């Protein structure tokens, strides 16, 4: 994708994450763990539902039309009737092909974008108390118990609290 | 003594391939199908009024072929003509059959109003063994085969004004005998003529005497014609022989009505979209079942499958 | 003691809704309308040459119905036919009326060139009280009702070659008497025939005798036909009765001309695009006013509004 | 949008900014103030004008066509004439709907992108003399009088001048 | 004293302009053309079977105009009619010419099967000096001009059932004499009639007596009609004068066959797509050569050029020159 | 473009780079030099080839159709035949115009994106041993011989090795 997170600097996805689309894996003092990020999962799903509902908008209801199958050869009028229908079908077939291609490229790019957005939001939360390893992971330069991890995940991490400790571990 | 916080995204063991602008195949976590490619095989009887023609074409029901009498005064949203349908009355042709079939199908009704035409000095209600009605000879219910009275067929000159506020459809015909013997025996005069006119149009038909291929015993034929009479206008029928007279008019409507050729059986279920293969669901925007449709239908396309990605790119491990 | 530097973007108190790939409604700072949905109610008289038909259809002006004589040799980019138009001459029909109307409309002119046809042994310039001219009876200006001279109507056989570099349109007709009495009284022979041909094609018409509803005093009718003769080709007319002869040809052009049904008044103003509802501006790419248009027009669509976002997403305070 | 600035990490827009589309709010020693960024405002407007002028390119001039309204019932030929027109209108109506949807999604994304571009240009100007608070605002770690703010805004801020001062205030 | 690491991208001396959503002209490193705008001027003779009509329209080859006899039983994927084609037989018209031409073109064959029609009490094989076949008078090869035998033209009543499993196309006609003298001299009766019928349909034509323009010596004409007879159906022809009888039927097919008007010469080469201007390559998705095409063709569009960017945006170093 | 690298913070392209689409220019102890980045060059080319092959997918073959040129004036039927063809051609002409415009905008944006991706990959490799000058260039704050540059380019640069040296050169 355009943002280079999914199938980019994040080497691969997590089959083990089944309660969300994006999220967090940590290793700290107290062991390892995993949590879904709800907000970014919701943003992606909401955008995808939005486009799904636009595509499946019932928009044509047709009643009496032209004949499209013929049991007798007739010539000129029938040639035109067939050509009109074959023209129509080709144009709609093209619309359908283009639509999915554009939609799918865009879906891949917005999902890549939501990953990247979560990664930057997190980096900005951690200020100078952490460093981007370049593979989707932050090395945090202070003691971060399970309470501290949940604080990063649930949006309440005050960086000033750990800053002096972390600045010294870095430099 | 630090900690590591990794950001990531889900994956699944078995993703689906989709197309994009840049790749004809690329794997995503999930997708949904946009082309309806299957049908029940059955035409749902709601919410549209389906009228199964069974053994009858719309035109045979219009004219009133005896095995089609059950369709008298019927209405429909969709009339369904079956490949087993047959004619069993006087052999006939309709110049511009396709148009008559279309306009009737579209009107959505066979509602017929008998009018008191006065046919002075001819015999009414002619019948043929090719068109049995009960045990004896008969004819199309909505047409009146006129023949000589005693030894004369006078000039017929009749009028029927339209003093209603709706259009009237009149169906009428001309008889084409096989021999001169038959012509003069039925109509006295050696050459018939049928002239049907309004203020705004006229059609004059000269019958054609000669053999055609034998159909249900007969080398003669009837040709069917139609005339619409608008409010304030007037029908005039003028003939010195060979007239197959109307008995009245059909009431015309406009609306959602149509006709479809299909052998799919009718079932008790609910479907907005009908094809000749049967009803199809209309939740998807496209369909590959049949280009012939009626109702709220997906648009017909040539592709049998198109997948809309409903998730991110799948990168397993 | 530091400083804070905040980045941001504008907003407005009341934005506009637009549609996107993901949202049916999302609010942006500004948008512009792409569907023209209103009209003045008036057809602008520039830059296209508008010809108001007033009481006349194009066909009545073509044939030369007396109240339409003012249209002789009139030209147009767009001929405008009005719902009040009426016919007031010999009652007639045109098989394939729609085509004749189309090709004349498209030629953009009624310019007529009289040709010296030689009708040997018939009376010319027949008239009817159904088509009054001055105190007496009259006829279509561009047609020549031919009847017997003394007690004979000979075989008429005339030729008119096209040695010009433009197409010639010939308008002619066939007379349908109401009785045999009138057929023989006018044309001697009991059955007329009109055959009009060029090198590669031909039309042959048999008249139809019979009674029709009264129009302007008459039960009889004329049927109108046309023949186009290309450069280097030749017209032949052959008839032993019932010919309504041409007096000449209409000179054909090709170009931008057309015809429209409308009751909108014509006004002094400038509009490239004309609809029956009146002129509309063409600054927008789409329009919902009418699918019938003439000129440089937006394309007709079903939506009455479509907004193109002309600014960012609006997130007010 | 795809970049997550507008309706993302920037909580909301500024109704009070009426001389530009993007810009700057500051608090320093000498008080508060506001200025539009002309370059980013221009880039967005210019792109939007470009696409507007492509969409309103006059491209359709038609003269004699088919009849589209009929006073008499005719059958086959009229069915075809109507079906041709109804096919056409549906295809153009679809084109119009798709066009606006693609254009509008793209307009939202390019405006979001211009915001993000201005934010990164600024971050890069400030080198190590400032920190991203994560809400669209930079905390500058030195004395920045009104002359210094205008230097950031008008593109002339030499970071080396304030670096020692700022490095010490940070660490 | 450290080091500087600069990231960058290429540029080229001569880029190309393309269109985008936001710009009608913007420069990229490379692009490729999506509209085919040229042709060789020549119709390639493979892989489709091309039949050059030379001096003959399909209809003249159908009817069997003597200079078109070489086309007897021919087949084609594409029949090519030339602007030099001419008729040289009895002057004729075809009501609904366009349809007959279409259905024959589409059938892709002129394969003809003679049938033993029994014309009792008339003279067969009439000929005209307007339709020379070798030195003497002649007629269309697939039609049989019937005239009186002695001093009578009886009512003709003949049948030909279709007991095959394919459709039969019958071509027949009606003769329109110029004078009553000619009518009665050829057909005895003062007024002819031709009725051709199957089970569900019938055509009746009354001839019309009168002059038409002089063509190859004649002011008379023949009008051509057709009737298709399906398997199990039956042809009946009934006439008391003026019948131009069929000698048989043409076998109908369905397939990829068509017809095209073109003066492009046919050449030895391979092209899937054929236009009247000549063959064109089909590697590009669009073309501006001709809206008339046959085969695997790019779709016709009005633009003569459309450029697809095949590289990045091209940004040269700005110069002070 | 949407990412602001090409014709953005990178002032211009390099005519002198002829063995790749993206890459590296360095100035160190031992002089100046240039190398193409193969991976980013390949990603862009592969995406562009992918879209080219989708657009040129041969997908219509038509045989007998309607007549489109006429030698006689006929009226109603011919008007409809012409109108059908003119409708078709306009719709396909529009499809073609839109297609290139969307494709080309997207091509410009993906090439801009690949530049930006390479710039961020590099920034992340260099951790705290370098600084973004803001013009596409990193100032590296340590001795980086030609072996060290190739290590950055070929993906093997261990930042921990030079970190102490670099951290001290950065902060004073
Ligand atoms: C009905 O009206 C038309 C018009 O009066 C009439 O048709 C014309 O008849 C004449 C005489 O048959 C035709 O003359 C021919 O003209 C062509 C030139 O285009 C010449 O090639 C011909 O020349 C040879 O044949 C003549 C034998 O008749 C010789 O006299 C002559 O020296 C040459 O050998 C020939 O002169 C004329 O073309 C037609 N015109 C048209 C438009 O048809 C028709 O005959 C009339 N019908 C009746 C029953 O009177
Ligand atoms: C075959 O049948 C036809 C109908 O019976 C015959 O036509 C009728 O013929 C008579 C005279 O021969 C006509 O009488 C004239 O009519 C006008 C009025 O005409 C209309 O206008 C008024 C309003 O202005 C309207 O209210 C009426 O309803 C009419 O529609 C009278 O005022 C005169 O007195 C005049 O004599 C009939 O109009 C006419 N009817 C129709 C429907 O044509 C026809 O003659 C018969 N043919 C033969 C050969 O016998
Ligand atoms: C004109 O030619 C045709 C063929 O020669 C004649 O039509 C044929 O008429 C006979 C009866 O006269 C039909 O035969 C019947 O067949 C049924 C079974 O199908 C049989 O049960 C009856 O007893 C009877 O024999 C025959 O089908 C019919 N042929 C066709 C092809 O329709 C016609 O009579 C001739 N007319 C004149 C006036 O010469
Ligand atoms: C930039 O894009 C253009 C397309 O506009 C490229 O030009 C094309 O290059 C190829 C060769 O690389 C040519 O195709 C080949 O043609 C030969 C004979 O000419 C044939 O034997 C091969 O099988 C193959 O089809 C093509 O002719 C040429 N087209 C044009 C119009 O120049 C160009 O190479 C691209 N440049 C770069 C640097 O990528
Ligand atoms: C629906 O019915 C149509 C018409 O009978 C089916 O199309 C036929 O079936 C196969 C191809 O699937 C061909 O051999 C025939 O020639 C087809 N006819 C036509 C007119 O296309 C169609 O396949 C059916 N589809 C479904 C999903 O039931
Ligand atoms: C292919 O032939 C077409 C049709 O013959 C050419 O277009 C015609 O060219 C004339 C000029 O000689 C134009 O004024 C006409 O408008 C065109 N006619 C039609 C019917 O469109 C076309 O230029 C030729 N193209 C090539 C590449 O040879
Ligand atoms: C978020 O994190 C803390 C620490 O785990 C928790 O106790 C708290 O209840 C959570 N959120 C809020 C808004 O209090
Ligand atoms: C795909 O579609 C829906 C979720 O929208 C769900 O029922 C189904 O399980 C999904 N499949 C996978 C593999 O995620
Ligand atoms: C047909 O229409 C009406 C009923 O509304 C009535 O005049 C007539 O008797 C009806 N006949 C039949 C058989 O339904
Ligand atoms: C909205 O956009 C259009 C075109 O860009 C412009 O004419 C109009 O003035 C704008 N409206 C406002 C309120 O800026
Ligand atoms: C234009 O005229 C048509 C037909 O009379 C009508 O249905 C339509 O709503 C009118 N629209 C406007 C905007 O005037
Ligand atoms: C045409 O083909 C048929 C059989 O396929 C044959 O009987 C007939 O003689 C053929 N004629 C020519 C000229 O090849």
């Amino acid at each position: 994708g355009l943002f280079g997170a999914i199938a980019g600097f994040i080497e691969n996805g997590w089959e083990g994450m089944i309660d969300g689309w994006y999220g967090f894996r940590h290793q700290n003092s107290e062991g390892t763990g995993q949590a879904a990020d709800l907000k970014s999962t919701q943003a992606a799903m909401d955008q995808i539902n939005g486009k799904l509902n636009r595509v499946i908008e019932k928009t044509n209801e047709k009643f009496h039309q032209i004949e499209k199958e013929f049991s007798e050869v007739e010539g000129r009028i029938q040639d035109l009737e067939k050509y009109v229908e074959d023209t129509k079908i080709d144009l709609w077939s093209y619309n359908a092909e283009l639509l999915v291609a554009l939609e799918n490229q865009h879906t891949i790019d917005l999902t890549d974008s939501e990953m990247n957005k979560l990664f930057e939001k997190t980096g900005r939360q951690l200020r100078e108390n952490a460093e981007d390893m370049g593979n989707g992971c932050f090395k945090i330069y202070h003691k971060c118990d399970n309470a501290c991890i949940e604080s990063i995940r649930n949006g309440t991490y005050d960086h000033d609290v750990y800053r002096d400790e972390a600045l010294n571990n870095r430099f | 003594p630090g900690a590591t916080l990794c950001l990531g995204h889900h994956a699944v063991p078995n993703g689906t391939l989709v197309k994009t602008i840049t790749d004809d195949q690329i794997e995503v976590t999930n997708a949904t199908e946009l082309v309806q490619s299957s049908s029940t095989g059955k035409i749902c009887n709601n919410p549209h009024r389906i009228l199964d023609g069974i053994d009858c074409t719309l035109i045979d029901a219009l004219l009133g072929d005896p095995h089609c009498d059950v369709f008298q005064n019927e209405t429909w949203d969709l009339f369904v003509e079956r490949s087993k349908a047959f004619s069993n009355c006087y052999p006939y042709d309709v110049p511009d059959y396709a148009s008559l079939r279309s306009l009737v199908a579209s009107s959505g009704t066979l509602e017929f109003i008998t009018e008191g035409f006065t046919w002075t000095g001819v015999t009414q209600n002619g019948g043929s063994n090719a068109c049995k009605r009960g045990p004896g000879s008969g004819f199309f219910s909505r047409l009146n085969w006129l023949t000589k009275s005693g030894s004369t067929y006078p000039v017929l000159n009749v009028t029927m004004p339209n003093n209603d506020n709706f259009d009237k459809l009149y169906i009428w015909g001309v008889h084409h005998p096989s021999t001169n013997q038959e012509q003069t025996s039925l109509y006295v005069q050696a050459s018939g003529r049928v002239t049907v006119s309004t203020r705004r149009s006229q059609q004059t038909i000269i019958p054609n005497i000669g053999s055609r291929p034998w159909v249900r015993g007969l080398s003669s034929r009837i040709s069917i014609y139609w005339t619409i009479v608008k409010p304030g206008d007037v029908l005039v029928i003028n003939s010195n022989g060979n007239l197959i007279a109307p008995r009245g008019y059909f009431k015309m409507r406009t609306g959602k009505s149509s006709i479809m050729r299909s052998d799919a059986p009718i079932d008790t279920c609910i479907s907005e979209c009908i094809t000749p293969n049967g009803s199809i669901p209309n939740d998807k925007p496209f369909q590959n079942v049949n280009k012939i449709t009626y109702g709220a239908c997906p648009k017909y396309v040539k592709q049998n499958t198109l997948k809309l990605a409903t998730g991110m790119r799948n990168v397993p491990e």
